[PDB]
RNA sequence: UUCCCGGGCCUUGUACACACCGCCCGUCACGCCAUGGGAGCGGGCUCUACCCGAAGUCGCCGGGAGCCUACGGGCAGGCGCCGAGGGUAGGGCCCGUGACUGGGGCGAAGUCGUAACAAGGUAGCUGUACCGGAAGGUGCGGCUGGA
RNA sequence: AGCUAGUUGGUGGGGUAAUGGCCCACCAAGGCGACGACGGGUAGCCGGUCUGAGAGGAUGGCCGGCCACAGGGGCACUGAGACACGGGCCCCACUCCUACGGGAGGCAGCAGUUAGGAAUCUUCCGCAAUGGGCGCAAGCCUGACGGAGCGACGCCGCUUGGAGGAAGAAGCCCUUCGGGGUGUAAACUCCUGAACCCGGGACGAAACCCCCGACGAGGGGACUGACGGUACCGGGGUAAUAGCGCCGGCCAACUCCGUGCCAGCAGCCGCGGUAAUACGGAGGGCGCGAGCGUUACCCGGAUUCACUGGGCGUAAAGGGCGUGUAGGCGGCCUGGGGCGUCCCAUGUGAAAGACCACGGCUCAACCGUGGGGGAGCGUGGGAUACGCUCAGGCUAGACGGUGGGAGAGGGUGGUGGAAUUCCCGGAGUAGCGGUGAAAUGCGCAGAUACCGGGAGGAACGCCGAUGGCGAAGGCAGCCACCUGGUCCACCCGUGACGCUGAGGCGCGAAAGCGUGGGGAGCAAACCGGAUUAGAUACCCGGGUAGUCCACGCCCUAAACGAUGCGCGCUAGGUCUCUGGGUCUCCUGGGGGCCGAAGCUAACGCGUUAAGCGCGCCGCCUGGGGAGUACGGCCGCAAGGC
């Protein structure tokens, strides 16, 4: 726009969206789970994903997924949530930490065990 | 109501330039007249004069072109690749002298109006003043 | 050579390109997510008027009643204004929550019909009005994003 | 989008160190606000820090400056200074002791407990140093501070060896079973030698003090270390922690087995449904290495808020159109000022930080010294090209005069004929209407077709045009009146009166609404008849509001050229409408087609711009949710913004 335009109207600014409510953007924030279930993904890709209901202590009761393969999660588990999204999993967008609280990580998972909390295999190795 | 009456005169050579005429008419200004002093010395134009139409002044400015050349669209260079106002009436700029543009690293002129009258780039940090950024010129 | 089927070249149109055995539309049904309205309910902040009003500064009095080191004085004390704050009363804004209800979105294979895309088989779109399970139909007027 | 009761101003007092409505009397009715008052939400501010090519954006933790607080709130006292963190009083919440009446307390000081949370330390040492307080001094106090402890939280430095060494062991991985790989890697040979044992062991410290000179200048002497036996130096001396991410593309690193839209991966595209470099493991490799990854947030890429540095005909996006307020912008000549603007010195820009050097700790991190400019604003001096102002003056901009020109431009009043329908009369019969074909319907109760008469409403064939007028919506028989815009000529008048325009105001197709007329034809809804699987449609027969008028509302659209206005510049060929002329032709305005240059992603535009420039306004910032919700304004309502 003009000059004198810019000086009456101004620029806006793009000011983003948080795509995860952690409140007070914490790193991680604990909650005890609700409900340990199974769902279905969206369109392109079909399986039976492990989510998990966890009760915040931010006051939210929000679905986080549970990576890795096989869990010990009930629902009177207390577990830390993370952040990020499963994209074929409509309303999770939070992940579960493995290894963190009453949740524990992947037994035998040996290759990428800095996430999802496996301990190093010590067996002269 | 002619609003610029020097980007009126600039672009007046932009499109004088662009059907490679011998001369164009531009109404005179005491001022128009120094800034085609300048485009004269530094080769942009071979002159200028005041001339008369109709009882009303105007100024034949008789345009420098390239050499011809050879090939598919043989129109020539120009001398004046680009030249537009920097400073307009609704936007005014106007610069210190450790502030001053190097108008294609050196190769251009920027013109611009102070105290000691309209110089170049190159005479207005030798002198030391700058001023109104006119415009630049390559 | 009209017509039925298939084929050939040119040209026009297309929202098709798994290429019309295409694509596409809207109610209806189930499930879920966020949400609007909603008799109301529960809070938070704030404003206005009045009542009560501590400490304390200030202003009087200091008298039928005290004390004092210099008394046509001082202190104590009494009265008053203001006063934190509590109470009452009515407004304003915001948030949560509510039987029920409206629309939205998502959910690989649900029911009904064929609306638009080819002159889509009534050209389409559109403002508006009326009407119809539903897309939609028709009236008046306009557009070329058609003939 | 309005706010304002001490509110704005005055007078006289109170009060303070002191101005001030800071407070109080009396007087006046002002003060503020789209240049964003008031209100709501949020936030301590800065030097700096992060990021960035920069312009910018982000941020205010450590450290230094300022502010404001000390459980919540209020008040004074003392005092040079406090509204007083470890002083006082009062009210509430809480805690503790009570002999029950009335007492005590405020870690946002250093530690430390608890609660919350993803998460944040030692109830350490010392006044030796520096700094602060009191003191003649001696000295005393100093959780300021100097240090030490804990945490890979960060940066920096170092180690987990070095050199040899088989055409190449075993293990294990792949194999076109011959071999290839891990791999000089290891085994093994020497050499150096972290850690650890041993002795020495500080810089930081010199004053205050004492003697001489007089407790001055000056010379001399004495005491004193927390850190700490630590740094460092010397002697001896043992090969002595390595892990984590990834290996489909972005993106560097590939095979094998298992698996079979399962289990699972995931930042996007997307992989997994039998032969998977994308899953799980293995072998190997790549990237780093006391770290490596992940999450959360900031800048970047993002030129996707474009000042540098974006756009709007068809992708998002020109306001429906005008008028016009504020505001923004503005022709040529001549002077005065010197505000904008430029230059000169000077004042300021604290330190720290950043950059440039030179040094200090064995290097570096860290630290010391020196140096350089920043930007911003004060004062003084100068320059006057451009902007502004004041003044003189000009005509190209603009308006006006005179003489004319075309037109469906607008409003009011009046009038003509063609046609439709109905009524009357004549004459005339057995069917007329209607479709793709039919049917409904109309018709012997005298239709359709024909003639004559009469009523009434609406719209104007031919002219008529791919044409004209208007700002837009829009305007079409003719006549008269009232009326706007506009074009040409003549160069006569004023003389910069100019352009644009947030709000405002006015116009604004159709449909719709209100009150009252009118209603011939047409026709939403509605009823019939067909077509159809079904038809609330398309086709046909009826038919009400409406279409027409007056007055008042309504503000919508594909209100379209999907292109805002004004001006300047840049080939023309051609058609058409209307003016002037020395009217073969030239020139001006207007409506079209083709196309120079140039622009566009293409389609296309092209002096009737989408070209090249300037001024101003409007609008755009992924699709949907959505022109929906809430609030606000308007409307009779529909609904509108
Ligand atoms: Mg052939
Ligand atoms: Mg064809
Ligand atoms: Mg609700
Ligand atoms: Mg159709
Ligand atoms: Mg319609
Ligand atoms: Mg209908
Ligand atoms: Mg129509
Ligand atoms: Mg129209
Ligand atoms: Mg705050
Ligand atoms: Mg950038
Ligand atoms: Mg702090
Ligand atoms: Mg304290
Ligand atoms: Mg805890
Ligand atoms: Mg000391
Ligand atoms: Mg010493
Ligand atoms: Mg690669
Ligand atoms: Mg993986
Ligand atoms: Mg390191
Ligand atoms: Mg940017
Ligand atoms: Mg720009
Ligand atoms: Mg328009
Ligand atoms: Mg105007
Ligand atoms: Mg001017
Ligand atoms: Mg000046
Ligand atoms: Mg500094
Ligand atoms: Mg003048
Ligand atoms: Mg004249
Ligand atoms: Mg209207
Ligand atoms: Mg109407
Ligand atoms: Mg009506
Ligand atoms: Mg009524
Ligand atoms: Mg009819
Ligand atoms: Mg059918
Ligand atoms: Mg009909
Ligand atoms: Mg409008
Ligand atoms: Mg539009
Ligand atoms: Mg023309
Ligand atoms: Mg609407
Ligand atoms: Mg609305």
């Amino acid at each position: 726009p003009t000059i004198n335009q810019l000086v009456r109207k101004g620029r806006e600014k793009v000011r983003k969206k948080s795509k995860v409510p952690a409140l007070k953007g914490a790193p991680f924030r604990r909650g005890v789970c609700t409900v340990v279930r199974t769902v279905t993904p969206k369109k392109p890709n079909s399986a039976l994903r492990k989510v998990a209901k966890v009760r915040l202590t931010s006051g939210y009761e929000v679905t986080a997924y549970i990576p890795g393969e096989g869990h010990n999660l009930q629902e009177h588990s207390v577990v830390l949530i993370r952040g990020g999204r499963v994209k074929d999993l409509p309303g999770v967008r939070y992940h579960i930490v493995r290894g963190v609280y009453d949740a524990a990580g992947v037994k035998d998972r040996k290759k990428s065990r800095s996430k999802y909390g496996t301990k190093k295999p010590k067996e002269a190795a | 109501m002619l609003t610029d009456p020097i980007a009126d005169m600039l672009t007046r050579i932009r499109n004088a330039t662009r059907v490679y005429k011998e001369s164009t008419d531009v109404p005179a200004s005491r001022f128009k007249e120094e800034i085609l002093r300048i485009l004269a010395r530094e080769g942009f134009i071979k002159g200028y004069e005041r001339v008369d139409v109709d009882g009303k002044p105007y100024l034949r400015v008789y345009l420098k072109y390239g050499p011809r050349r050879q090939g598919p669209d043989p129109r020539p260079e120009q001398v004046i690749h680009h030249i537009r106002r920097i400073s307009k009436p609704g936007r005014r700029v106007y610069v210190g002298v450790k502030e001053i543009p190097r108008v294609r690293r050196g190769l251009g002129i920027a013109i611009l109006s102070t105290s000691k009258g309209v110089l170049t780039d190159r005479e207005a940090r030798k002198l030391g003043v700058g001023g109104e950024l006119i415009c630049e010129v390559w």
